[PDB]
């Protein structure tokens, strides 16, 4: 088989019109070419793909040919046989190309890559419940790094698919088998998976959201009781809780999580190990509270996490006779300023006069330091030389002491009001 | 002869701790990952935390914990695979396995079955 022959019988299937089907002879010559060499195959990675349409007969000849071509050492033969392989995913056939092409992520060659992915795309486009049948089976059994290549596949290219192939059905599919995967996903795999699913368009509505929230909420393990001594039990609450804080609306609600930070999580704040450099660990997990309080529903024992709450903040809110922690502050009196209207009782019983009046107190003893803190930080303060480090910090210590403002004066009136809304300084306009 | 059980789902060796938390850690000279395999009727074994002096366990809910005594939750079934892997099943939830995940935590019982690569220990010396 030399480039001779294989020009010749191309012609001859060119030529054939609509006499193709009888000259499977010719075709048998071009499928020998992978036995040649270098300028015989890369003939044959385009000879076999472009006939493969005429001759059923031989599929599982012609497909073998071009798998050959695939793992050929020479990568320039390779990407020539990859970019072809969508013409071989005809009917039986895609299920297998699906598997190659998912093993193929593998490669390290930027040029050999992008084909493997277009080839991906391509019978995606085709026939999408049989490609991610070959993507998903290899993200549940396969090598690890055909699982990294894989999931990585999902959560980069699937935007770019027309929204006509990503029907109802295929969103459905990969819901089913990315539940399957979330029984044993490592702390970024699950990441992953919840770009992966919330990019989905069934699951950006409301009932949507929510079904998501549960996922995070079962991969959070809630019903484990904490440990505030392990390093990694904290630091996998808090990265598997970040992930549910984008899905929460007004009727998403976060009850099942400001349960447990309040129930579990508060009341050992103290014993909180942080095993990284410069990483706040309390307040991290005290700014994770505040953004969930705003969607918190009718909670289970409100009265009581509404008490650990409390008690949290009093202990960052002084009597009056020290440093002032603003940012603990923001966090714990923005959460009781959210939570308290469920239970105005709190304040304004009878029974809890002593707890309104020692209360009042604290918030009008730290509001003096905190007002002079206010214009302190002004005076400092008067479009460039507000984006230096050691400005920002000043802008941010603003927003915080602003927000801690504006709630104490509002749990100030005589009947205490919870109706004010502030924005969390760490969070954009 | 005390061994190591090197899992193949990413690698940990089975860590038993005093307090009674069961997980998996990749340092191959951890104190807490040198175990004691006792063998009681033909085909089950006990697995007991040398520097922990706890015996592997598995609760109602397929959690794994290590109790300071012998209980009927410590006994499980050794079987064989490939190669030179063992599994190792409850004996008295005969449907749950001990694994470790990817995470390196235990895997829940309820969640495990054949054919895993989360269920299956290797025996290492020293």
């Amino acid at each position: 088989p030399t480039v001779e022959e294989l020009y010749r019988n191309y012609g001859i299937l060119a030529d054939a019109t609509e006499q193709v089907g009888q000259h499977k002879d010719a075709y048998q010559v071009i499928l020998d070419g992978v036995k040649g060499g270098t300028k015989e195959k890369r003939l044959a990675a385009q000879f076999i793909p472009k006939f493969f349409k005429h001759f059923p007969e031989l599929a599982d000849s012609a497909i073998n040919a071009q798998l050959d071509l695939c793992e050929d050492e020479d990568v320039s033969i390779r990407r020539q046989a990859i970019k072809e392989l969508p013409q071989f995913a005809t009917g039986e056939n895609l299920p297998r190309v699906a598997d190659i092409l998912t093993q193929l992520l593998q490669t390290d060659d930027s040029a050999e890559f992008n084909l493997v992915n277009n080839a991906l795309l391509s019978i995606f486009k085709m026939d999408a419940k049989g490609t991610l049948g070959g993507l998903f089976s290899q993200i549940l059994q396969g090598e690890d790094i055909v699982r990294e290549r894989a999931i990585k596949f999902l959560s980069t290219k699937l935007k770019t698919l027309p929204d006509e192939v990503l029907t109802k059905e295929v969103e459905e599919l990969i819901l089913t088998e990315s539940k399957k995967v979330l029984e044993d996903v490592t702390g970024e795999e699950f990441v992953l998976f919840m770009k992966i699913l919330s990019g989905l368009k069934s699951l950006q509505t409301v009932s949507g959201r929510q079904q998501l929230v549960e996922l995070v909420a079962e991969q959070a393990d809630l019903e484990q009781t904490f440990n505030p001594s392990d390093p990694d039990c904290v630091d996998r609450l808090l990265q598997c809780t970040r992930q549910a804080v984008p899905l929460f609306s007004k009727n998403v609600h976060s009850t099942r999580f400001v349960t447990y930070f309040c129930e579990q999580v508060l009341p050992n704040l103290g014993t909180l190990t942080t095993p990284v450099e410069g990483l706040d660990i309390q307040l991290e997990v005290l700014k994770l509270l505040a953004e969930m309080s705003s969607f918190c529903g009718d909670m289970e024992k409100l009265e009581t996490n509404l008490r650990k709450l409390f008690d949290k903040l009093l202990e960052y809110m002084p009597l009056p006779p020290p440093k002032l922690q603003f940012s603990y502050v923001e966090c714990l009196l923005y959460s009781f300023h959210q939570l308290g209207r469920k239970l105005p009782d709190f304040l304004t019983a009878k029974l809890n006069a002593e707890k309104l009046k020692d209360f009042k107190i604290r918030l009008q003893y730290f509001a003096r330091g905190l007002q002079v803190y206010i214009r302190q930080l002004r005076l400092a303060l008067q479009g460039e030389a507000l984006k230096t480090e050691e400005n920002k910090i000043k802008v941010v210590a603003l927003k915080i002491t602003n927000n801690i403002n504006v709630l104490i004066k509002d749990l100030f009136h005589i009947p205490p009001s919870y109706k004010s809304t502030v924005t969390l300084s760490w969070k954009p306009v | 002869d005390p061994k190591r059980l090197y899992c193949k789902n990413g690698g940990f060796f089975l860590r038993i701790h005093p307090d009674g938390r069961v997980d998996g850690v990749r340092e191959k000279s951890d104190p807490h990952i040198k175990l004691q395999l006792q063998a009681e009727e033909r085909g089950v074994v006990s697995i007991k935390g040398v520097s922990a002096n706890r015996y592997l366990a598995m609760k109602e809910d397929g959690r794994l914990l290590a109790s300071k005594s012998v209980t009927d939750e410590c006994f499980f079934f050794e079987r064989l695979e490939s190669n030179n892997y063992n599994t190792y099943r409850s004996r008295k939830y005969t449907s749950w396995y001990v694994a470790l995940k990817r995470t390196g935590q235990y895997k829940l019982g309820s969640k495990t079955g054949p054919g895993q690569k989360a269920i299956l220990f290797l025996p290492m010396s020293a």
